[PDB]
């Protein structure tokens, strides 16, 4: 099929070198420009540049010349970005994409073709298990009849892990958010489980988390306050 | 090289028509082209030539311009339709100096659509103090969990006593929940005397122009 | 020629 299929994602310190590829297929490399897309997590599309695989003719961004360099490799439909030395300033989501020619009435171009990405997180962050808080019951449904109660999983790099509840038992009620990275370099996360305020006094809730980049697991008994 | 300038949001209700602008200096005279991206996806196009629709795109979707604005136009929206729309163009020069034509690849900034296919819902808002274990750990946080609102957007702006802080704030995009509402959560990074040397600290939450919010202290 | 790339109404580069 046609597509373009790029390398997978990494980790890397700033000051190391980097090398991404995007692989071509279901068309002819050779005619078709080729551009490349940065997107930081949860924000815009940053054009980087475009190369002319026939003959390497490039044009770059002037927030990414010199900074990054574009290569194709005839022979293997292949596609490249590489930096010399990364920067924190580099980490985001690289897309490579084809420029298609419409050969219409008139005469355009637009990007029809997208790889998958390719995610770079530049960090200076070493791989850590986090520290599982718990977070008490708390009445969430103005004493009525429910409680909130859940888990804190703090400073850990990097994502993802994964939060259970009673070894996996407990799944009504549960919602797990998504990370944030603090100024630290390191992710935090909560998982909050609604309860029923009668059972804060019969039912056990434990949290079971795991992080496999650092081998970590914990389980960790939420109970009522005092 | 110009800016391409897109509304950062964009609300229609099911069935209705939603347009989105996108205006720089030189899309007079310069074809537009429109993207579409789902959380985590890849960019789709959508739109070329300004008014161009690739194969298997719907006829629903409508692209045009006027003077130096560019306009998408969806009808009978869904909720399907969701997600972020970049409009796109091009710039050419050549460099005083030569070197040839200089190629440049412009972008908006982005719309985010919104398609209100439930009622508003208030957020309920539960905010948690710092637990005796992370205390003895001499850490401190607070958490903010908001639930149960829609449509899936907030501010959160936190207080220490009385005063603004937002040193050490951390928020996420609201999530989806199980019932098909949004929750986000907040968090405030403080020392164990910071914790310990104010009345109270508290969480305020913002949606759709209404306010809700808890405050803790100290045990 | 195919490596045309077209900015707008009779503009075209390559």
């Amino acid at each position: 099929e046609v597509q373009l299929v790029e390398s997978g994602g990494e980790v890397k310190q700033p000051g190391q070198s980097l090398k991404i590829s995007c692989k071509s297929s279901g068309y002819n490399f050779l005619d078709s420009w080729i551009g490349w897309v940065r997107q930081i997590p949860g924000k815009g599309l940053e054009w980087i540049g475009i190369i002319y695989p026939d003959d390497s003719d490039a044009h770059y961004s002037p927030s990414f010349e010199g900074q990054v360099t574009m290569s194709v490799d005839k022979s293997i439909s292949t596609a490249y970005l590489q930096w010399t030395t990364l920067q924190a300033s580099d980490t985001g989501k690289y897309f490579c994409t084809r420029l298609y020619l419409f050969e219409g009435a008139q005469s355009s171009n637009a990007f029809d073709l997208w790889g998958q990405g390719t995610m770079i997180l530049v960090s200076s962050g070493t791989t850590k298990g986090p520290s599982v808080f718990p977070l008490a019951p708390s009445s969430k449904s103005t004493s009525g009849g429910t409680a909130a109660l859940g888990c804190l999983v703090k400073d850990y790099f990097p994502e993802p892990v994964t939060v259970s509840w009673n070894s996996g038992a407990l799944t009504s009620g549960v919602h797990t958010f998504p990370a944030v990275l603090q100024s630290s370099g390191l992710y935090s996360l909560s998982s909050v489980v609604t309860v029923p305020s009668s059972s804060l006094g019969t039912q056990t809730y434990i949290c079971n988390v795991n992080h496999k980049p650092s081998n970590t697991k914990v389980d960790k008994k939420v109970e009522p306050k005092s | 090289s110009y800016d391409l300038t897109q509304p950062p949001s964009v609300s229609v209700s099911p069935g209705q028509t939603a347009s989105i602008s996108c205006s720089g200096d030189k899309l007079d005279d310069k074809y537009v082209s429109w993207y579409y991206q789902r959380p985590g996806q890849s960019p789709v196009l959508l739109m070329y030539q300004d008014f161009k629709r690739p194969s298997g795109i719907p006829e629903r979707l409508s692209g045009s311009k006027s003077g130096k604005t560019a306009t998408l136009t969806i009808s009978g929206t869904q909720s399907l339709d969701e997600g972020d729309y970049y409009c796109q163009a091009w710039d050419a020069s050549t460099g005083v100096s030569g070197g040839g034509t200089k190629l440049t690849v412009l972008f908006g900034d982005g719309t985010r659509l919104t398609v209100l296919g439930q009622p508003k819902a208030a957020p309920s808002v539960t905010l948690f103090p710092p637990s005796s274990e992370e205390l003895q750990a001499n850490k401190a946080t607070l958490v903010c969990l908001i639930s149960d609102f829609y449509p899936g957007a907030v501010t959160v702006a936190w207080k220490a006593d009385s005063s603004p802080v937002k040193a050490g704030v951390e928020t996420t995009t609201p999530s989806k929940q199980s019932n098909n509402k949004y929750a986000a959560s907040s968090y405030l990074s403080l020392t164990p005397e910071q914790w310990k040397s104010h009345k109270s600290y508290s969480c305020q939450v913002t949606h759709e122009g209404s306010t809700v919010e808890k405050t803790v202290a100290p045990t | 020629t195919k490596k045309g790339i077209a900015i707008g109404p009779g503009r075209t580069l390559y």
